[PDB]
């Protein structure tokens, strides 16, 4: 079960990157980059 | 006076009711911001970067009165918002991680530990606030080390801020600082 918490423009490693923001129920807040395929 | 100098001192070392970005580079904040980020490149692509975002000090569950009657310790819990960057992928993993209980300092210098009114004498020349912050740095430096080690001998993919972080070394370091605190005679 992954809950989709929307897209978000976070800056990491010294600058921007958008990620698909998911909270897996069970807990982690996983940020998944749009640049990757899945 | 001294209590008033000393109280505020500890109170600025924690910045406990100060919003995270209105926080000065002092005590813990420095300790955290300086000791973090922990990177293991070492694998040609990636390994991980673990960065610090903020720390949360809980607010006290028992008041000083409650604490001296019910024989309890007067302490707020400490959490850190940690974040694991896979540069191999870009993937990020946030987590608020529990780093233990910080004793709060009552209005007259004393801490309340298990009902008892205990004092950390500064003998002196480095106030109680910086004495703690200094020892905090050491703990964190050790904790910073459990992570560096796990990164090396775990599968990056199954690793996450909570798994890398072991608080024991931070706590051991605190226990010892507040362990040899003495009982008060007011």
């Amino acid at each position: 079960v992954g809950q989709y918490l929307g897209l978000e423009t976070r800056e990491v490693l010294g600058v921007k990157r958008d990620y698909l923001v998911l909270r897996y129920k069970g807990e982690g807040k996983l940020y998944l980059p749009v640049e990757q395929l899945p | 006076p001294l209590t008033e100098i000393q109280v505020e001192s500890y109170k600025k070392a924690l910045q406990a009711d100060v919003p995270p970005e209105k926080r000065e580079n002092v005590g813990i904040q420095a300790a955290f911001k300086e000791t973090f980020p922990i990177e293991e490149g070492d694998k040609g692509k990636g390994g991980l970067v673990l960065d610090f975002l903020e720390y949360r000090i809980g607010d006290p569950p028992f008041s000083q009165d409650e604490c001296r009657e019910k024989d309890l310790t007067y302490q707020a819990p400490l959490y850190a918002r940690l974040q694991l960057i896979h540069k191999d992928t870009g993937l990020i993993k946030e987590d608020e991680v529990f780093l233990g209980h910080l004793p709060l300092m009552t209005e007259d210098g004393s801490f309340i530990i298990n009902g008892a009114d205990r004092v950390i004498v500064s003998q002196g020349g480095r106030t109680v606030g910086e004495l703690m912050a200094d020892q905090f740095r050491v703990g964190l430096a050790r904790l910073a080390r459990g992570v560096r080690e796990r990164m090396v001998m775990g599968s990056p993919d199954t690793l996450t801020p909570a798994k890398l972080v072991n608080s024991r070394p931070l706590e051991a370091a605190l226990r010892e600082f507040f362990s040899r605190s003495q009982l008060s005679q007011f």
